[PDB]
């Protein structure tokens, strides 16, 4: 080490109503330099209404809430948090959803209840519990520790490729219509990979979210830019199902416990989740995704 | 109110009839849904299956809490405009994920096997288009069919058309023909010498 | 509440261009210094302790609560209910017949609406059968029960057992020495009968026959059939021709819109009113030898704001239809049970609704009028709570 | 082919400061089901604002809408928008950002002036007619750069996150680097690289300085490679502009390009959107 280097901060007030974040914060952002305020409240005010409501809002209250904070974080933007929330089971969460993004710190603000009360209701004390310590937490990774999967190394060497989108662009054509997939032109970089691999002994198989009823304007493609591949797998004609389950059904059906998969190459992130997440295997994501 | 203390009442009740000349198999769930388990029970899990006939309820039940983990699609299909107007709202996303609704027989591809419910239907609307329907259906990839209609013979119990078995057995019997099928019939719901509400077949494919 | 079919409802008031819904209305406030449960005195002491310097007295009219759309094509008027729905399962024809005493007493060059809030009567126009299934069957099981009460000999014979020295002597050591013993009064076998017996409730034979047969004179009258009629009391709106629109804010619009029949105005403000007292409440008497439900005040400017719309005095006589036969008898326990209040809190909301409603121009209603589905549904609400009261006030 | 795919629905309401369109959405979020609401104005009021603040908090405040609306569709959640900006296409920015999400649907609130001010003018004033667009996507080819391909064909390695697993390490303190462990698989791509005709060059964020404990891991996992670049000792700034200059030096024009296996996003990004190379992104990395 030796160097300096520094990442924006996440302000968490934690305390009651009445406590006095707000106005804190109030102060805090005018006088300070670079900082965003973002209220749970103020959010659940464009839906209309008084600051409880149903847990359907509430947990798409949630999804913005942290949308936006990592959005500014991101940005490089110190933001302060109004915690309303005050708990352990929140602190705690709310630390892990944002540390890694930035050096969180806090502000209590404690104050006694027949004080509390005379901000004007609803008589009711909160769970300050004085736990936790509310010493600064700097930013944290957590995840160079790599871990795959157990598998059978007895069995045969291969790779994966998918082909929308990853060894065949689309080239304007319609995604869900591969009838006209003989036109398609080839990501070379994927394709050369898949070369140097069935050098080595690597089983290659193409697996693909393509209705099954697309093969054989598949198979031109793939002989029409001499693609060397040991399986093709296809959608079920009619399924329609999402891609990663229905890629995933293929996976376990076929390819598991048949053969050793040295890596994939594929797209589309709901896949890449899906391979690396659920089964622990290595994928290199071979352009943006994001459909 | 109770599956237990209903197993107390069932032979006094099934006893008193006894001795009026009638001997009555009572049971807790009501025919709807007694029936429905006997399907739910004998489909199994292990292929997509698919609906003919369909106000939602057979698919919410094959869904139950994930409790039954359904990994397949769920095929479905009804000619009334209501219900495939109902399978529009369910694809707002209240769910239906796995519901492909399909109105022109001409718009199933699935070229994959299935289980085929064929739930009252084939009377409680269409009368020997019945004929047509399931032959129709027999020709496609199957592995396993149930069908079931009124038992007529049942009407005296009570206060479109309507067979009675062996009407029924012979409209199965001049539907499979010659085909390799096998065939098991049986019935659904209280049994009042040996005839129930609702008569059964359970076809497989060899 | 439920969305989708909330969402049918109000689309329906806005399809029919209906322009205003209803208040509820909250009973006089209690007396417990005059025992009377609907306090005409306490109820408009209230308003000039809130304001009113002028105020109005109508009859309350025994039928269901009916927004009158008079058009100038008296064709094509139509009448929306209580809440926010079209009555339209009567005699269109026979409704409009009735309906000519109203429209002839105005004058229709550029006016083309005029919507005005009326009673439709009798009760059993769309009352009967409730008529019928509650309220004639609570007067027949009771007077069938007295009946039985009259010709049997059940009572004498309780009265002779209750005299015996075998009795009473139970219920003088066993009125002292609790659950005790125990009481060897022979198990249970006595304690059951000489307990049972005593704590029978016996009733004024005669006295619950009067009392029965009030509610039948009260049913009689009210409660029977019924060629459609209307009394009109207030004129909320005139919608002229010329786009134009007057809010007439004035209950006084009674005495144009029908009703010849007696109202009274008094100018009672800060006090002067208690020596002013004596004539209102002479005359409300007469009203009520005179056969009618009961009466209802209301401020003279129909809306003024942080204000109920009116309070109802429902004398006793018709009070023994929505309580038992029993209420005169009971009048105390019951003045307690009561809180005037909740209605009142309603009663203003409703009221400030429907005038923000009105509010909107006739033009103007429709399913494209969100300031109007907003309203509405606010007012819906309303309704899913204000239902939820004591629902006999 | 006849599935046909379902996509959430944003729905901006256009109108000018008075039209309805907060009244409408008032009464559309408590009669229709799956919907939310995300207005401009109310985020300024989170930073107290009346309205129209410094360029700063506005542009900040977009970069959170954008957030808020894109987090709620991939949710699957119909989101309302009360533009309250309608301007001579302020539009148009609102639908490229977010046709990639969702079906758009508008609602106008048209409203003569006279009436506008039940509490001055708002121009229309447009050939912009309001079709509701289906979702979008494009993104339908790739301009890979055209490359010399002469020079010695030849991949490039990051080596933390992508061939070195720190298990744990200080990724800024890379002196113990030699007692980390290996990716297998992007090690088994560097290794059939090589058998090729593809010279394999590493390339990293370690400083100089480490450099040791760098050669003892690649030595240890019998790593087989050609180049080896680095950070100046005590450079210290951006991770990513480092790589850059590394390879405008280094290697560009000098070799030719096949593909990179890299990790961290802020680079994977420099190297497919500036210097327009392909590059494999072997695991996640957001920072
Ligand atoms: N030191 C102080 N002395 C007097 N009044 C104060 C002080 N601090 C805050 N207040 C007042 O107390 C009231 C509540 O404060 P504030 O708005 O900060 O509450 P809060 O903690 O934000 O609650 P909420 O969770 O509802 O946002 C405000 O009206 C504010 O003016
Ligand atoms: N002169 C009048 N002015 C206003 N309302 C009257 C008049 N005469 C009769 N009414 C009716 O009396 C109603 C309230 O009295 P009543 O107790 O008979 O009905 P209700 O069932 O209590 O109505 P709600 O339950 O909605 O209060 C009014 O809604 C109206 O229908
Ligand atoms: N159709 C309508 N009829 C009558 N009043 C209406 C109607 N629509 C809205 N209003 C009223 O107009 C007032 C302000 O309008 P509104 O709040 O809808 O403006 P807005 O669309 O929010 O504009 P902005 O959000 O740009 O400020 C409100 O008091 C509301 O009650
Ligand atoms: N030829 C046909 N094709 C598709 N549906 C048919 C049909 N003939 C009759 N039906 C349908 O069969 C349905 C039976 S109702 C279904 C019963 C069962 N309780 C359930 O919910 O699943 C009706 O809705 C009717 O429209
Ligand atoms: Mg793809
Ligand atoms: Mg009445
Ligand atoms: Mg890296």
């Amino acid at each position: 080490k030796n160097n300096t280097h520094h990442f924006p901060k996440l302000l968490i007030l934690v305390g009651a109503p009445g406590s006095g974040k707000s106005t804190f914060a109030r102060y805090f952002i005018r006088t300070e330099d670079n900082w965003v305020r973002v209220n749970r409240d103020d959010f659940r005010l464009m839906q209309f209404g008084d600051s409880l409501m149903s847990p359907f809002y509430e947990e798409r209250i949630t999804k913005m809430v942290e949308a936006s904070v990592i959005a500014l974080l991101k940005n490089r933007t110190n933001v302060i948090i109004d915690a309303t929330n005050s708990s352990l089971r929140s602190l705690q969460d709310m630390v892990h959803t944002y540390t890694e993004y930035a050096d969180i710190s806090f502000k209590v603000f404690d104050l006694p209840v027949e004080e509390l009360v005379k901000r004007c209701h609803v008589t009711q004390l909160q769970y300050t519990k004085e736990k936790f310590d509310f010493k600064p937490i700097p930013r944290a990774l957590k995840e160079t520790s790599l871990t795959y999967a157990d598998q059978d190394t007895s069995l045969p060497k291969a790779v994966i490729c998918d082909l929308d989108g990853t060894l065949s662009l689309l080239n304007g054509r319609d995604p869900y219509n591969a009838s006209t997939a003989d036109q398609d032109l080839l990501n070379t970089p994927v394709a050369m990979v898949l070369k140097m691999a069935k050098q080595q002994g690597y089983k290659v198989i193409l697996l693909s979210g393509r209705e099954n009823a697309y093969r054989e304007p598949t198979e031109r493609f793939l002989a029409k830019y001499q693609i060397d591949y040991d399986l093709l797998l296809m959608r079920d004609t009619n399924d329609y199902r999402k891609d990663n389950i229905i890629k995933k059904e293929l996976f376990l059906e076929e390819i598991q416990g048949k053969y050793f998969v040295e890596f994939l190459l594929d797209d589309r992130n709901q896949v890449v989740d899906m391979w690396r997440r659920e089964l622990a295997l290595p994928c290199f994501q071979v352009n943006y995704g994001d459909f | 109110k109770s599956e237990r203390q209903f197993a107390e009442i069932k032979p006094m009740f099934e006893a008193y009839f006894k001795e009026e000349g009638l001997d009555i198999d009572f049971q807790f769930t009501d025919t709807h849904g007694s029936r429905m388990d006997f399907i739910v029970k004998e489909l199994g899990m292990e292929y997509p299956i698919l609906d003919i006939g369909c106000g939602e309820l057979k698919y919410y039940r094959r869904f139950m809490r994930r409790n039954y983990n359904y990994s397949h699609p769920y095929f479905a299909t009804d000619t009334d405009k209501s219900v495939g107007d109902y399978a529009a709202l369910l694809k707002e996303r209240m769910e239906a994920d796995n519901l492909y609704f399909f109105s022109d027989w001409t718009d199933y591809e699935y070229k994959n096997p299935v289980n085929i419910i064929l739930t009252e239907v084939i009377e409680h609307n269409t009368p020997e288009a019945a004929e047509a329907l399931v032959k129709h259906c027999l020709s496609l990839n199957f592995h396993k069919m149930i069908i079931t209609t009124p038992n007529s013979l049942f009407n005296k119990y009570y206060f479109h058309f309507e067979w009675t078995p062996q009407e029924f057995q012979d409209f199965i019997r001049h539907c499979v023909g010659d085909t390799s099928l096998e065939v098991t019939y049986c019935g659904i719901g209280d049994r009042i010498n040996g005839e129930t509400p609702t008569q059964a077949v359970v076809i497989t494919r060899k | 509440e439920d969305k989708t079919l909330i969402k049918k409802r109000i689309d329906w008031f806005c399809k029919n261009k209906i322009n205003a819904f209803s208040p509820t209305i909250s009973p006089a406030p209690k007396s417990v210094e005059r025992n009377e449960i609907e306090s005409l005195y306490e109820g408009i002491l209230w308003f000039v302790l809130n304001g009113v310097k002028e105020i109005v007295i109508e009859k309350k009219y025994m039928g269901s609560y009916c927004d009158i759309y008079l058009h100038r094509r008296l064709e094509d008027t139509y009448l929306v209910s209580r809440n926010g729905y079209k009555i339209n399962h009567l005699d269109q024809e026979q409704c409009l017949r009735a309906l000519q005493g109203l429209h002839d007493r105005f004058s229709w060059d550029g006016v083309e609406l005029r919507i005005i809030q009326s009673e439709l009567m009798p009760w059993s126009i769309l009352g009967k059968g409730l008529i019928n299934n509650e309220f004639s069957a609570y007067y027949i099981s009771h007077e069938i029960h007295a009946e039985y009460l009259v010709q049997s000999s059940l009572y004498e014979k309780l009265q002779k057992i209750q005299q015996e020295p075998a009795y009473l002597s139970f219920v003088a050591d066993a009125k002292v020495l609790s659950a005790k013993e125990l009481k060897d009064k022979y198990p249970m076998h006595i304690i059951r009968q000489y307990q049972s017996i005593r704590d029978f409730k016996f009733l004024d034979l005669p006295h619950y026959q009067q009392n029965i047969q009030l509610f039948k004179r009260q049913l009689d009258i009210f409660g029977k059939e019924a060629a459609p009629f209307f009394k009109p009391f207030n004129i909320l709106k005139e919608v002229y021709t010329d786009g134009r629109e007057h809010f007439v804010n004035d209950n006084l619009s009674f005495q144009q819109i029908n009703d010849d029949d007696f109202l009274h105005y008094q100018f009672t403000d800060r006090e002067d009113f208690e020596a002013k007292y004596p004539q209102i409440r002479a005359w409300v008497d007469q009203v009520n030898q005179s056969d009618e439900e009961g009466v209802v005040i209301k401020p003279r400017t129909a809306f003024l704001p942080g204000m109920p719309p009116a309070f109802k005095v429902r004398n006793n006589d018709y009070l023994t239809l929505v309580y038992g036969v029993d209420f005169e008898d009971r009048l105390q326990e019951q003045i307690a049970k009561r809180n005037i209040k909740g209605k009142l809190r309603c009663s203003i909301n409703d009221w400030a609704i429907n005038a923000k409603l009105l509010a909107i121009p006739y033009s103007e209603l429709g399913e494209e009028n969100y300031e109007l589905k907003n309203l509405v549904l606010d007012r819906i609400l309303g309704e899913e709570i204000e239902n939820q009261l004591d629902s006999r006030l």
